[PDB]
């Protein structure tokens, strides 16, 4: 298992992904993309009314629905087992996709909480009423600040050999450093943070108004709890799986790969846990209005 | 008493013998006669240009007299020239008080009037040495808001107001030469004769008066509406004119005949006219009602013809240039159309 | 006893609108038509003018 | 309504200098605003312009890279700057007024004039004849023809009269082809067509011995035809 | 384009700082409160404007960095349902009401009171279609006079159906609870009421408090989350 890509460190094919994890995928297909098409088409048509926080969910929108059509395509990779038929043309697009549609749905899914926080326990300020002009420059600029951070995985020629095989994965148990490593948490705690004192503020500070008595108040408080509650359900779990592997690293060497048998395999469906947020996302934020 | 009786019987009298020599009068409709002529084909507008800037409700406009230049007026509290060629705009004028309901523009091109629910008339002069728009006059003296101004000349207008009273004005001393009194509720519209000699008005109680501006007395009264007035605007000969109701009709009156022509309505339009406008021809009835919409009757046989649609609001405001060229219309959607 | 004043001048009113002279409906239907079909080709809207010309194309 | 500037006097061929104009009475910041230049015992020429807002500036390209158009919006007062003095730089020059929007006149006020001594492609618009003698009450005619034609398109052709009295700063007199401008006495009539124009007055009187100039508008730089006199 | 000379290169830099002058002018009417005020004319109107001073009527003040605009129309007594279209996007509309001038009949008719008038008059402005989600602040004026005009005279002359003791606060409470009856809506609407009085001081703080209420719900109204 002990290969070298351009490091010393193993990577193991367990005889177990193909049974459960295509159907996963399968599934979050399936729903998903029926799901943000129909949010994206009543945006785009259907829709008459414009303000700086419906493009907003317009861009998370895009956002998860560029990253629902490249599952198929890791779909045959899994049930393959590792074999890349595709060549090196796609193997950096569809490693690219996926690395930068998780973070610009965090990103779109952070802004939204910071504006219901400036409504509600700020009101008449001046960033309540900005046209959707700026709110398209800074949309822009989020954008591109996404893209800036993940555009290494481009340039790199990406299928390797396994001695018989091609693989074309961009996470691997390696004893050394690297940036990717830390883009996967820093996209974990500093997001959380932002969302549980915004949406605990706007909580606490629509009780002591004494307006938490009419009935359509009531749901809405509700609703803001949906949102952060699930971001550490379907986030959480793969991160503390690569807390598990940082310490393993620390603790012993990776020569004697043979202890890490187990917790690669967690960590391939961990990870696809995170897809659950675009399926379950138009759930919580479009037609539950 | 026993005067006061005897004037309301004499009254009466009077009326029922009015409404007898108006039905003596009366052979054939104007339907039986045009039943010959074929229709117009229908008529497909287009909208050619489309000008924004205004933040609030559009309530009046008024096309200028070289078919070029129009101006238009909003709750905003500004006054915009615009130049419908080139979509630019020419003179934006800010407003002391923003609760405007009426816009004039001079046949002459120097000035321009405005107002409403202030009591009071402004009068801006355009071309000035200094480069600048001036309020030039304010005329005050009436007690209710101002529904109507339209220029007679370059100094005398004439005004009506929501107190059941039209007033005209010489501009330089500031005073009513003439008072024009007689309806019972508010006055709500007024238009000019194209000889302007005479002029019409109408009024929130279901009535019109042919007025004479020499002599300050109502000549002639028409009636038969149900409702409210909005709009009222001459024929193109002088010698009919169209009244467009509040329940959803509108009607084509006689000034030699003195007697009703036509009503233009239709079974699936139960919302009132806010707009009506001719046709240079004097063919094509323009009517913007208040589903969002206008529409257009072939005025001899009242039958529809068309339809304008491309607002998402109230039609508030109408017109059509003194060539014949294009249409505008305002919405309360702060959005003016043209349309050739 | 001032509200008979307002009553006699809507009878003056009366009096003076019912002397004037009526003419027969039709023929006020066939002045409409005349003017409305002799002025029939100086209207852009009714039939429709070529692109060249209009200014607004 | 005036324009005062100052700033003029001797100095050496090696140097640079400021003149600034005074405008008190309009709205000064809606006005753009023309340096023009007249040598002396010679023809007037233009020289540069600024803008409304101070967005557009245009210069000439005999004079680009010395001088220095600049506004001070709230206090009403434009500069110019120069900053190489030719030899062949002594001149007379005016500020001038203009207004752009549909139906205006530009060049209306002239400003005043300000001496400048020193120590020691684009439209040609011609005027054949240099002097037109005549007597009072018998029509004159003068001409201006150009290189090219001023009808544009859009329907308007950008021609300009305008008259010069012996000790006096110029004015307006005819805009557009047959605009006539403000105040002037209806005596005065122009017409013309493609680059041909001319330029009549029916009556005549006293007042109107001087000098007579033809300027067009199409593109910058803009030029003027040359000198005529008309003497009594 | 180039389809453009000289002077059509000037009417379009013209028309464009009237654009931005039109756009910059449309951000400092968008930050401020704009009320309706509302009344029975005698029915401390003027009161209430002296606690809050700096055909139609204005003022214009300043509280707390907010800055709030008035609006009156009290002599213009025209047909009401041809101007009332204009108030449309006021923030709350403030409606005083004399709770100490339940006993005296109208000048025009003996027959009939100031109470039911006004109960008449709120009742049209508060079912009214342009109004159908626009608060109404409602203040209940002059509460000294009621005080001693309580003892006397039994309310049965205006209310012949109410069972009470002819004191204050059970008073004042049937008062209040019979003019919040005639809301309607309920639910897109709420009347908040408050006891005035002359020499209060504290009339400015409920209006901010009530005003404020109004744009919490709004804003949460615009991003859906409501
Ligand atoms: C326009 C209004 C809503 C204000 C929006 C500001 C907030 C919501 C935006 C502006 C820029 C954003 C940040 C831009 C980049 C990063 C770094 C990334 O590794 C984690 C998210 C984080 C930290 C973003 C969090 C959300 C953020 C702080
Ligand atoms: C093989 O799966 C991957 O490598 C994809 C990872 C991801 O971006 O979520």
């Amino acid at each position: 298992f002990l290969e070298i890509d351009k490091k010393n460190c193993c990577v193991f094919r367990d005889d177990f992904i193909v049974k459960v994890l295509p159907p996963v995928l399968g599934l979050e297909f399936i729903f998903g993309l029926l799901g943000n098409g129909l949010a994206l088409w009543i945006f785009c048509f259907h829709l008459k009314s414009w303000k700086s926080s419906r493009i907003f969910l317009f861009n998370l929108a895009v956002a998860d629905f560029l990253l629902i059509i490249c599952l198929p395509f890791l779909m045959d990779n899994y049930v393959r087992r590792w074999d890349w038929k595709f060549g090196d043309i796609p193997c950096r697009l569809m490693l690219f996709m996926l690395a930068m549609n998780r973070q610009g749905s965090i990103i779109f899914l952070t802004v939204v909480a910071v504006d219901r926080y400036f409504r509600v326990v700020h009101p008449h300020h001046a960033l309540n009423k900005i046209s959707n002009r700026t709110a398209a420059i800074i949309s822009c600029l989020l954008w591109g600040i996404t893209i800036g951070l993940t555009v290494h995985l481009l340039k790199k020629k990406m299928p390797i050999q396994n001695g018989g095989a091609n693989l074309c994965s961009s996470f691997s148990i390696c004893h050394t450093f690297q940036w990717h490593e830390a883009m996967f948490l820093l996209e974990f705690f500093l997001p959380l943070g932002i969302i549980l004192f915004c949406s605990a503020r706007i909580i606490w500070s629509l009780r002591q108004r004494q307006m938490d008595r009419h009935a359509k108040i009531k749901r809405a408080i509700t609703f803001i709890m949906v949102v952060a509650i699930v971001f550490v359900i379907c986030f959480l779990p793969s991160v503390v799986v690569r807390i598990r592997i940082f310490w393993l690293l620390h603790t012993s060497g990776t020569q004697n790969c043979e202890v890490y048998r187990s917790v690669d395999l967690a960590f391939f469906i961990t990870l696809s846990f995170t897809y659950m947020n675009s399926m379950l996302d138009p759930v919580v934020y479009y037609f539950s209005s | 008493g026993s005067e006061l009786d005897q004037l309301r019987q004499e009254a009466e009298q009077l009326k029922n013998q009015i409404r007898d020599a108006r039905k003596a009068c009366a052979d054939a409709t104007l339907s039986q006669i045009t039943n010959n002529i074929d229709p117009v084909g229908r008529i497909q507008m287009r909208t050619r240009r489309t000008l924004r800037g205004h933040l609030a409700k559009i309530y009046a406009m008024h096309w200028g007299t070289d078919s070029r230049l129009l101006v238009s007026a909003s709750q905003d509290g500004k006054l915009i020239i615009w130049d419908s060629y080139t979509t630019n705009k020419v003179h934006a004028i800010p407003l002391r008080s923003s609760w405007v309901m009426t816009c004039a523009y001079a046949p002459s091109g120097n000035y321009v009037a405005c107002g409403g629910l202030d009591n009071i008339c402004s009068i801006y002069n355009l071309k000035t040495r200094e480069g600048n728009v001036r309020v030039s006059r304010e005329l005050a003296g009436h007690t209710g808001y101002l529904s109507c101004c339209r220029f007679l000349d370059d100094n005398q207008i004439v005004t009506s107001s929501g107190d059941t009273t039209c007033a005209l004005w010489d501009i330089e001393t500031g005073q009513q030469t003439t008072t024009f009194t007689g309806h019972t509720g508010d006055v709500m519209s007024l238009s000019l004769a194209p000889d302007t000699r005479l002029f019409v008005s109408g009024a929130c109680d279901a009535s019109a008066k042919l007025w004479d501006v020499r002599e300050g007395m109502c000549r002639q009264t028409f009636t038969g509406h149900e409702s409210d007035i909005n709009a009222i605007c001459f024929f193109p000969n002088g010698n009919a004119f169209a009244t467009g109701s509040d329940d959803a009709t509108c009607r084509l009156f006689d000034l030699r005949a003195d007697q009703e022509l036509m009503t233009y309505s239709h079974d699936n339009i139960i919302c009132g006219i806010t707009s009506v406008s001719f046709s240079k021809s004097g063919r094509l009835l323009l009517a913007g009602y208040d589903d969002f919409n206008c529409n257009v009757w072939d005025a001899l046989k009242a039958d529809r013809a068309g339809v304008l649609a491309g607002h998402d609001n109230r039609v508030s405001c109408l017109g059509v240039t003194d060539d014949g060229m294009a249409v505008a219309t305002g919405s309360w959607d702060s959005f003016l159309k043209i349309w050739n | 006893t001032a509200s008979i004043a307002q009553a006699r001048k809507l009878v003056e009113q009366l009096k003076m609108e019912a002397n004037i002279d009526r003419i027969k409906v039709s023929k006020a239907a066939a002045d409409l038509m005349a003017y409305c079909e002799a002025h029939a080709k100086e209207d852009p809207l009714l039939t429709p003018v070529p692109a060249s010309e209009n200014p607004f194309r | 309504v005036q324009l005062v500037e100052s700033g003029g006097g001797l100095v050496q061929p090696g140097g640079s200098r400021k003149l600034s104009c005074s405008a008190s009475g309009f709205a000064f910041s809606s006005f753009g605003m023309h340096w023009v230049r007249q040598a002396p015992e010679k023809g007037l020429e233009w020289v540069a312009y600024i803008s409304s807002g101070s967005g557009t500036i245009y210069y000439a390209d005999t004079v680009k890279g010395r001088f220095t158009i600049s506004r001070d919006d709230p206090k009403n007062t434009l500069f110019l700057q120069m900053t190489s003095l030719r030899s062949e730089d002594t001149a007379m020059y005016y500020c001038v007024r203009s207004i752009y929007y549909y139906g205006s006149s530009p060049f209306d006020f002239w400003g005043q004039g300000t001496t400048l001594t020193v120590s020691s492609s684009d439209i040609v618009m011609t005027q054949a004849t240099s002097s037109v003698p005549v007597t009072p009450g018998e029509s004159v005619s003068i001409s201006c023809r150009s290189s090219k034609s001023l009808l544009h398109s859009n329907g308007n052709t950008y021609l300009y009269w305008f008259l010069q009295r012996p000790g006096q700063s110029p004015q307006l007199l005819i805009y557009r082809m047959s605009n006539l401008a403000s105040g002037v006495p209806d005596r005065f009539s122009g017409s013309g067509s493609g680059t041909a124009f001319t330029l009549t007055i029916s009556r005549l009187e006293a007042e109107d011995v001087g000098v007579y100039y033809c300027m067009q508008h199409l593109e910058y730089p803009l030029t003027f035809g040359a000198g005529t006199k008309l003497e009594l | 384009g180039c389809t453009l000379s000289a002077e059509d290169k000037a009417a379009v830099e013209r028309s464009k700082m009237i654009d931005r002058n039109l756009r910059e002018d449309g951000e400092k009417a968008a930050r401020e409160v704009k009320l309706l005020l509302l009344g029975a004319g005698e029915s401390g109107k003027n009161t209430i404007v002296k606690q809050m001073k700096i055909g139609i009527v204005e003022t214009h003040f300043t509280f707390k960095d907010l800055h709030f605009k008035m609006f009156d129309v009290g002599a213009q007594r025209s047909e009401r349902k041809k101007w009332i279209h204009c108030f449309e996007g006021v923030t709350a509309i403030i409606f005083c009401v004399a709770l100490s001038d339940y006993d005296l009949v109208l000048a025009e008719d003996e027959e009939m009171n100031r109470m039911h008038a006004s109960m008449k008059l709120f009742d049209s402005i508060c079912n009214n279609k342009w109004f159908t989600d626009t608060s109404i602040i409602l203040f209940l004026n002059k509460k000294d006079l009621f005080e001693e005009k309580i003892k006397k005279s039994p309310l049965t002359i205006c209310y012949p159906e109410y069972a009470g003791s002819n004191t204050y606060e059970e008073a004042a409470a049937y008062i209040q609870c019979q003019f919040e009856d005639l809301n309607k809506r309920k639910d897109t609407k709420e009347i908040y009421t408050h006891f005035t009085c002359s020499t209060d001081t504290k009339n400015v703080q409920f209006v901010f408090d009530a005003v404020t209420d109004v744009i919490i719900k709004n804003n949460l109204k615009d991003c859906g989350l409501f």
